[PDB]
């Protein structure tokens, strides 16, 4: 049940992908501890929710 | 129902979800859910209070704002029996849950005590 | 897979199938569900019921016994250095009356052990750290008669010596009892009075009540010797049934306990006043 | 084997339901169960309302009650539903309505009382008047919403013509218009017969000239309840037994939204 | 175990 | 078609026959039917003895009266028996016995009677006792043989502190026992409601926390009949009808046999 | 010896079946801790304990 | 992979595109990058957005409330033998604020509890090691009237005991909440007055509250008997948000806290002096 | 100084709508208190600035440009349907972000006329009407 | 180990 992931690695010691490993110990997943590896989305529902979405070269208003 | 077979009756049981005047008349009562019993050879009815929240599980104390309904129950008709016959009797009423129901979060009950 | 039934869309009826009426005479609880009753709409159901299995509702640490132990000078008096609990679950309440849900039980035991102590004077200089040995005493045993006499050297019951400080102790016990299943519940007597005893005497017995001893005692001493000040300790007790069945439901008890058997005293009008028609 | 009867029924219909377990079967007037207007039938090109199950569910009106001396209760629909919950909401703010109903009439006794009532469930129920004038009976009332109204024995003409009454005179024998009442017969009905059965149930279609008219000017059906057999009891000279009205709504839809209608009853 |  | 009904049911065990025409179809309690140790079960090494028809066929127990004042009736099993034919001898000859019940509660009346009696089985039944002492209701008090016992509307304390009496004091809405009567429904039941029926028959199998005991120490089941409704009739004030109760022994088995038990009940 | 069993996941972090581990450490299977990972059944034999079982739509009584 | 994008190269224009003209009136921001407007030279960008995941914004453990509870002679007058803590985030400021950069959100939560104890009297002799417990009681669960009532007993609401000097206790909770997220603002009520009401107070409830109460309250007790020295301990609890998503952001709070809903009373004048051409 | 009181009535005011204020005007008669809103506008009457509400959908009608904005919501909770009398899912808010002006009057007026259509509209708990207080 |  080991989960093994690859660490991003900042500083490098003078000596490659780098991993850690992770078990949960617990039923609940409530007990888990954040995994960190998290994705991203579009802002596009915020910065541009027009029902028409033009191009940035074209006029705004047509 | 517990009156003699010689005795008849038409009853209106009802469920009013929240949100309005808890029903006063059978004509308010009427508008909501609810099961008109005829008194016959099968003894009883069971209305069923279909689970209708806003919420996804309700509070086991009273709060206004998960609170659940009203249940009213008014005559139809009226009971009528033959002469030489009890013009009263008792009506009993049963509760149990439906197979879609659960509870969550284990507390200790305020149902059983202990002084010093 | 542990969801709990989807509701089916149901419309309109006009039938001789009346699921509305039944007869609760026969001893039966009439099975509907809103569709039977009223127009639903289809539900992709997801609660489930994981919080009310019989582990989930004991798996909790009640607490069962607060034992209470002295290290002081051994004067000639009563004095509590050493004491000793008959094993059970009816000296608190709140256990007990889930257990008694059911008739009989078949669980192992975690026992967990919180122990508290503190000064009672002003000062006759301090205390170092005390180690307490709790020992099980089973029926038939030698039980102590003063804090250091043989039987603490316990080298068939079990001890648990505890320093305290440290983390609660805790041990689990098995299954242990005599039949197949406890039994919360016992309509009858460990002795009848036969027509040829000598006296009433010999064969009378405690209703209800089954062996004498039951599961023994737990004896608990200060395995320190005494300092110049008084220190007094508590061990609170916590038990957990683990790996659970039941059987035969019972109602809940539902006015005051009076004592280990079923009795009642008081406080027997548990329901409020409310009027038939207010809602 | 397992017990199916047409003497026990349930009918559900939104979120209610109605048992009985002394029906007597239950007719569907002239063998048409209800049902919308079809693409070829329509007349009216909006887009329809159909509320559904907030509108076709069980409305019961107020009880009434059988003595002796009864001589019968009339209602027409949609009238005596035109204040109950969002029918009657939907009915007035639309110029156009229609609709269907399941009528259920309920009246229980016992196996010492008798009497029968005959139900008749009649289209384009027309009543006869009070008085020399003809088709005089004003709007508020030829319309007593759930209320009803009431035969009688015989002509009483209204002779206040100063303050002309305006009201219908409906005599039981001539079925309030004119014509026999034992010929009633002919119209969808159910006998309740307090022997036999302690409830009438009838499916009605819409019946009208037209797939979809004005609901505040017009009633499609007349409802009449009449003492076939008077009412009696033991030896007693005053039972008095109730008789309550449930009627559902059924295939409701609705067309030409606008302000709603508040006629004047007043 | 399970790399990712 | 041929007329089967769960309304009428024979009995037949061993040399007795049991009729009703008015049944509410049957239960077998926590849907278990009696039935002998199994081999993988069996604790007493002994060959047991199974006497069978001499010992499973129904016994009727002295009739009580329900009147407008009855609160209530229990008896214990297999106590109500130990005087029983054939299988109270078997019972006190062993040191062992196990059997399961068929338990038929008769009681009929007339279509202008009314009322309902809750006939419940309890797994081990404790009852409360009648003082400040606990568990101190005596062998002898706490088993009346057919005799049965009743419930109290209150807690009366025995206050001859002295020559304290030594009885149970079981008050009805609290089941005898410290909890509400309303729950008594989780335990296998019938109801005899006199609009419908006339009978209630409960098959129960043995239950314990051990294949076999001794019967003469240890109670089982425990029936307790209580008036749900009290009896009503016509008009009158007093009212009395008869409550029979017919139990017949079941998968009778015993080890264990040596003297004869002759307990001390005077 | 290690079980691994999936977790039901309630929260879900913005990053599918976790897993978690247990090893029993005594042979005594009472040092056991609970597994929680309990089956059900039918109420029948409480709700409707009748020799003769009969369908919701039909009569109790026949 | 988790950089940003790289910058691309680009040179003169002379077009109809006009990347550089927009209308705001549509409610679009316009997703300018500077190739857009300027000269740009090729950039292998590396930098990442990984510290501002919601998951890195909330994984911190805040204070959320300071518990005082003593440990001295059980008087007659008020006391804190025993204190009750009804379970928020808005007694303190700092969490309140970035949770409340969004509508909703849905997480499961750690507790850290950091305890600290000193003696208040100069001297009456000293104390031994105190044991803390700390019992959730949920919404409906009985509340202790004193520090030893049967309340503590806690067979069914969880508790922790916690040995003072002991690392700092943790539990984590599961997403607890009645809806399909939390809400961080409710506009609405939890009663509506009615016209058939018999007196306004009847239909009278808080602006955006919702239950009254809530998630119910962690009850503090110091386990120990007295010692004669008085000895005052607070419990700083610290939540941490684990498994976050969050829904709608709002603008941040710009004034002083007022309470527990969005009143506002004093320092309105959150910003500063400057002039329009001072750089 | 009492928070959250705002009640029911006044909270609710129906197709009236309410208003925005420039400061924070406290009801003082601790007696006969007015049980009011006081949104003050730089605050979007929330205690937040209102430069930031950008970030709410929104649209400008800036009167060179535009003549109408029109917004389409879809119906958003922490539920999948709430009671609609005890809760509001969402607000409008119009504030002049730049004044009014013409010509070199001084008391120039023009209308603005809000139109609204529910969209995909379900109900659900049918019973009796709920008739508030609203006086 | 044993996955379940
Ligand atoms: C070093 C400490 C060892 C502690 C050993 C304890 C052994 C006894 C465990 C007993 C668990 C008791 C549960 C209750 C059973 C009762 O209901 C019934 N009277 C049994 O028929
Ligand atoms: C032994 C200690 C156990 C502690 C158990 C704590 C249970 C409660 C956890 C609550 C986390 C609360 C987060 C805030 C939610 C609120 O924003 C909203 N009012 C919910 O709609
Ligand atoms: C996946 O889990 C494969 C096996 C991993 C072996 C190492 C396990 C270390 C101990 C975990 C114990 C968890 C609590 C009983
Ligand atoms: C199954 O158990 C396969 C091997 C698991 C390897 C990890 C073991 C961790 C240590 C267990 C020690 C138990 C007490 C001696």
């Amino acid at each position: 049940g080991a989960q093994v992931s690859s660490q991003k690695v900042g500083a490098h010691e003078n000596s490659s992908t780098i991993n850690y490993t992770t078990i949960n110990y617990y039923k609940d997943s409530a007990s888990n501890a954040a995994s960190k590896q998290d994705y991203s989305q579009d802002p596009s529902k915020f910065t541009e929710p027009l029902k028409d979405v033009l191009i940035k070269t074209a006029p705004a208003l047509n | 129902f517990c009156g003699s077979m010689m005795a008849t009756g038409k009853i209106l049981v009802a469920y009013a979800p929240p949100g309005a005047q808890p029903p006063t008349s059978r004509k308010e009562a009427m508008l909501g859910t609810h099961v008109i019993w005829d008194l016959g050879l099968q003894s009883s009815c069971t209305m069923v209070v279909p689970w209708i929240s806003n919420v996804t599980y309700r509070q086991t104390t009273q709060d206004s704002f998960t609170e659940g309904g009203y249940i009213s129950m008014f005559y139809q008709t009226r009971i009528v029996v033959p002469l030489s016959t009890p013009k009263s009797m008792s009506m009993l009423g049963f509760v149990s849950a439906c197979n879609d129901f659960s509870v969550r979060l284990l507390r200790d009950t305020t149902h059983i005590s202990q002084s010093a | 897979q542990d969801s709990l039934p989807d509701t089916k869309a149901s419309g309109p009826a006009h039938s001789k199938e009346v699921p509305a009426l039944t007869a609760v005479e026969t001893g039966a609880t009439n099975p509907l569900a809103p569709s039977d009753t009223v127009q639903t709409r289809h539900v992709v159901q997801r609660r489930s019921r994981s919080e009310s299995t019989i582990e989930s509702f004991f798996a909790r640490g009640a607490c069962v016994a607060i034992i209470e132990v002295d290290n002081e000078q051994p004067t000639t008096r009563a004095q509590k250095l050493f004491a000793m609990w008959r094993i059970t679950y009816k000296d608190t309440v709140q256990l007990r009356r889930k257990l008694e849900f059911f008739t009989y039980s078949r669980f192992d035991m975690e026992f967990t052990f919180v122990v508290t102590a503190n000064f009672t004077n002003a000062n006759n200089g301090h205390a170092l750290n005390q180690v307490y040995q709790i020992m099980y005493i089973p029926p038939g045993a030698p039980t102590p008669k003063s804090w250091d006499d043989y039987t603490w050297q316990t080298s068939s019951n079990p001890s648990i010596f505890y320093t305290y400080g440290a983390a609660p102790a805790r041990i689990s016990v098995p299954y242990v009892g005599l039949a197949n299943a406890y039994s919360h519940f016992y309509d009858g007597f460990a002795k009848v009075p036969l027509k040829t005893d000598a006296n009433d005497q010999i064969g009378d017995s405690l209703y209800s009540a089954m062996t004498v001893d039951d599961f023994g005692v737990l004896a608990v001493r200060v395995v320190n010797d005494h300092n110049p000040t008084k220190v007094t300790s508590k061990v609170r007790i916590y038990m957990k049934p683990k790996h659970v069945r039941v059987w035969c439901p019972r109602p809940p008890r539902a006015v005051p306990y009076y004592g280990p058997g079923v009795d009642y005293r008081n406080n027997l009008d548990p329901l409020s006043e409310k009027g038939l028609t207010t809602y | 084997a397992c017990g199916y009867s047409d003497r026990v029924l349930q009918l559900t219909l939104g979120n209610s339901t109605i048992t009985t377990q002394e029906a007597a079967n239950s007719v569907v007037a002239y063998g048409r169960w209800p049902e919308f207007i079809r693409d070829d039938e329509a007349n009216p090109v909006d887009q329809p309302t159909e509320p559904d199950v907030a509108t076709c569910r069980f409305y019961t009106l107020d009880t009434v009650m059988w003595g002796k001396e009864s001589k019968g209760w009339w209602w027409k629909l949609p009238d005596a539903l035109r204040d109950m919950g969002l029918f009657g909401q939907n009915m007035y703010y639309h110029y156009l309505g229609r609709s269907g109903y399941t009528v259920h009439v309920q009246c229980n006794a016992s196996k010492f009382h008798q009497g029968a009532l005959g139900v008749f469930a009649i289209p384009e129920y027309c009543l006869a008047g009070d008085s020399d004038k003809q088709r005089y009976t004003s709007y508020a009332n030829a319309n007593p919403g759930e209320r009803g109204g009431k035969f009688y024995s015989q002509f009483n003409k209204d002779n206040a013509v100063t303050s002309p009454k305006r009201e219908f005179c409906p005599v039981d024998y001539l079925l309030g218009c004119g014509v026999l009442l034992g010929n009633a017969f002919v119209y969808p009905h159910q006998i309740i017969n307090l022997r036999t059965n302690n409830s009438a149930t009838i499916v009605l279609p819409y019946v009208n000239a037209l797939a979809i008219d004005s609901m505040v000017k017009h009633n499609n059906w007349g409802i009449a309840i009449l003492p076939l057999s008077p009412l009696d009891f033991a030896q007693d000279s005053s039972v008095e037994i109730p008789i309550t009205v449930t009627i559902a709504p059924m295939c409701s839809e609705f067309n030409g939204l606008r302000n709603v209608t508040a006629p004047k009853f007043q | 175990i399970s790399e990712v």
